[PDB]
């Protein structure tokens, strides 16, 4: 969540889906909102590659309990991550979106 | 947009590498990209598809078939693949829910299957 | 499949004149009917070259051109002649008919406003007769005057299987705006630049859309809402274009959302990002749409002609256009109350009147039914 | 989302003129409004480079300036002009806001000493009415004078959404101690200073407070006490700016105790130290806080414009401003018993009453309830 910019429009976008139960969501459709998300912030203005590699991934309620990226890496930069990282990073992204949820809400309430 | 998309790049590829064996692999990826974009090897949405191909077939001979009303057994025909099509349909909407963000988006410009 | 176009009354003559000028322009097709020097299939609109014209004072104007080798004011006035020489007109279409290979539909251009009006009525009824089997467009034109619009409403609601429509008050202001005129013979330059480009599609080989039925059939989806408006952005990316064509200061007309939308880009624009404007288009939810309806935007490529950098242009199906209509109706309303039975009138006040609704019905979450 | 700003008044027009010169040369704009070849996110302020600018003699200064290509005296007379023009101007902001991606809030800059200040009220007003979820951000300018004051602050209590104070004898005083100038044009470019760089955060992003909101939802405590006052630094470690802003002789403001503190720190300043700071400066107790509920102080970093060194910036909440209230309620009982029904006066006099009343309840230990 280092950019901010991004994840702003990314909250805005996922609200009206999210608040759906789990059941009826699937992942071919987020796909859609997440490129236009890109697009609408200034994350546009970056390396095609490593935009290249920034997807989606559902997690196995309700929407806010099983969205989270991946930022898969496969290949020799795959030797630095090796599957551990990858597997401490999400860990860690819940606890940031959690907080990131939390605050959006109470600058809505006020 | 699948066509003058990768044909574009195709050509693309052509005029920029002054190598011959570029182009052995650049038509050769364009061609594999046709088969996978165009949804022909993705075998379960091209044996769902299918089904509306032929579906068609039988609707668009029941209008030209005759020039009255539907009743001479046609609405009992007619009713028969509503409840196929419609199944069909929203069958096909869960399947795509990579490649498919490009298509789906189109046909869910209103938010129509959404109500399905 | 060819298409035949008909020129009827001072308006109509004069801009498929022009029509013709930017279209004989368009490929090279010198002045005197020969192809010059100097891929696009001409096939529609020309014969082996010729064009499938049929018109109907100013044909003197034309025979004095260099293109000399290119071949009363009510209602009742138009529509009484139109029936005396019936058969003598009729020939003409018939040895046109059998002389193409596939007929497919009628061009017809025409303005509402006198003989014209009159005179396209009589047609219309007629051609529906002969061929039923026929594609009938028209490029009608809107400006005693109201009672000879109404009656050609009454037969433009039933007869002709699509439409067009192209209002001179509308098209009147954008020439002050970013012509500064103020002319017929420059507000009909406009006209050709939207009629020529109003089927690009058709004489350049594409993919799809290659028939008049090809275009329309995605637009009108039951035949009572059988009434389009245009939209023409160049007066430079594909997003560039989509956002200048919805803005309300382009389009030629003077709650409700649209029904379908057509999009045609005559430039040479990279056609990657295209599927990448209407995301962020269908995002910014700059447009309205039915609730009832599965419908989409269309949008189609062509190319510029070499001989002759990037347009576009916008086909539309707008429920606003009811609005016009009923201008029309509320003046009539005002003359039936200021002045052989005189019912035919108010039959057609009728008729009119349920199209209103319609549109009007159209706008509900429950249209259908 | 983006923000609209308005500018009202000769004061109005040239802070906001100079803020916009400062907020192109911070980025890389020509005067031309032209992207120079020469990250920072300025979607927000410019529209693709145009400002969202609606401007209301001093116009034709601007027109005249190289920034062209960039687009009575009582408060009653202000304020009936501007309801004889209403749909006017609304036209001009109800395509901005429709043109707008998603609109955000309404920045208001205007002096409240007089057409300009009449219109302001009647505008803030009006906003309220139309658009219920948008923010209005207000930088007034403190100074028949005393009247006009008071009423404008009658609408700026309960329509504005937010407020920050900026009075002259504050700017006055500091232009007559580290300027030296003994003029208009040179106090404003400490206006234009703070002016930008209040929204510092909002055009360079980061972790936090990436929206209008972001910086407001933190300091204002509830909807009635909405007003705040500024602390320039310069007019390098961070222990030392912290210790150079909440000094009382680098306030722009002519018992009591703070609600909350924002510090806005632009330099280049190492970014680990920054929680050491705020580690230190809570021991010597620098700032007295409420005792009702809890309260901290708040420091955010940034990054200067490279194509243009510390810098900061303290917006707090002092409840040390109802004094600002006091002389101009004061100065106004003396003329009301000096000289259709006078009785907007009585109302507007009522209401600032409760504002100064809530500010020394503020301070209390049962200020709940
Ligand atoms: N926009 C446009 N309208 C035209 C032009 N020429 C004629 N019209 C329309 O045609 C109407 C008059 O037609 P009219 O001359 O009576 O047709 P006629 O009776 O067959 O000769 C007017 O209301 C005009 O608006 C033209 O060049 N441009
Ligand atoms: N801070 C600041 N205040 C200004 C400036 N110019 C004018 N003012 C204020 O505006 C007031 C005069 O308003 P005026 O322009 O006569 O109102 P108008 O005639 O209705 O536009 C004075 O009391 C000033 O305090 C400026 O450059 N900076």
């Amino acid at each position: 969540l280092g950019q901010g910019d991004f994840i702003r429009h990314l909250m805005d976008l996922l609200k009206p889906e999210l608040v759906r139960p789990a059941t009826t969501l699937y992942q071919h459709n987020l796909t859609g909102i997440l490129e236009t998300a890109v697009r609408a912030t200034n994350a546009q203005f970056d390396s095609p590659e490593i935009l290249r590699r920034l997807d989606v991934r559902l997690l196995e309620d309700t929407g806010w309990d099983v969205f989270s990226l991946d930022y898969h890496v496969d290949g020799p930069i795959a030797t630095v991550f090796t599957r551990e990282c990858m597997s401490h990073y999400l860990r860690v992204f819940n606890f940031l979106w959690r907080a990131k949820r939390m605050e959006y809400i109470l600058t809505d309430i006020r | 947009d699948v066509l003058e998309s990768q044909f574009s790049q195709l050509l693309h590829q052509i005029n920029s590498t002054r190598d011959f064996e570029s182009i052995r692999l650049a038509h050769d990826h364009f061609l594999s990209n046709l088969l996978a974009q165009s949804f022909i090897l993705l075998k379960p949405v091209f044996h769902c598809l299918n089904e509306i191909l032929d579906l068609c077939h039988s609707f668009c001979s029941l209008v030209s078939q005759n020039l009255g009303p539907l009743d001479e057994r046609g609405a009992a025909q007619l009713s028969i693949l509503v409840k196929g099509f419609s199944r069909q349909s929203s069958l096909l909407f869960k399947i795509l829910s990579n490649s498919d963000l490009a298509q789906l988006l189109l046909r869910l410009d209103y938010n129509k299957y959404y109500t399905q | 499949r060819e298409i035949i176009t008909l020129q009827l009354g001072q308006c109509g003559n004069q801009i498929g004149f022009e029509f013709w000028k930017q279209l004989c322009a368009e490929h090279g097709i010198s002045p005197e009917g020969i192809v010059e020097e100097f891929t696009d299939r001409k096939d529609v609109f020309f014969y082996q070259y010729i064009p499938r014209a049929v018109l109907l004072r100013v044909i003197h104007s034309i025979l004095n051109s260099p293109y000399a080798k290119l071949y009363g004011n009510n209602w009742a006035s138009g529509f009484s002649q139109g029936e005396k020489i019936h058969e003598d007109i009729f020939d003409i279409i018939d040895r046109e008919a059998d002389g193409s290979d596939s007929l497919e539909g009628f061009v017809l251009c025409h303005s509402i406003a006198g003989t014209g009006s009159g005179l396209g009525s009589y047609l219309l009824e007629r051609l529906n007769d002969r061929y039923p089997k026929k594609l009938v467009q028209t490029y009608s034109v809107f400006p005693v005057q109201p009672y000879n619009s109404l009656l050609t409403l009454k037969r433009l609601t039933q007869n002709a299987d699509c439409l067009v429509v192209l209002d001179n008050t509308a098209l009147n202001r954008i020439a002050t705006d970013r012509l500064h005129i103020q002319s017929f013979s420059q507000i009909n330059q406009l006209v050709s630049t939207i009629m020529s480009a109003s089927t690009t599609t058709l004489r350049y080989p594409g993919y799809m859309n290659n028939d008049l039925i090809g275009l329309i059939a995605s637009l009108i989806p039951t035949p009572r809402l059988h009434f389009l408006m245009t939209g023409y952005t160049p007066l430079t990316t594909v997003l560039d274009v989509m956002r200048r064509l919805l803005q309300p200061k382009n389009v030629m007309v003077s709650n409700h959302c649209y029904i379908a939308i057509l999009n045609i880009i005559q430039g040479e624009v990279d056609p990657t990002q295209v599927h990448k404007s209407l995301q962020r288009i269908r995002e910014r939810k700059l447009a309205n749409f039915i609730p009832w309806g599965p419908a989409s935007i269309q949008v189609a490529l062509s190319r510029k002609s070499p001989y002759l950098r990037v347009s576009g242009l916008m086909m539309a199906n707008h429920t606003s256009i009811s609005s016009l209509f009923e201008r029309t109706c509320r003046q009539y309303d005002k003359l039936r109350k200021r002045e052989d039975n005189f019912d035919e009138m108010d039959t057609s006040r009728e008729i009119v009147q349920q199209l209103i609704d319609e549109y009007h019905a159209a706008t509900r979450p429950d249209y259908i039914s």
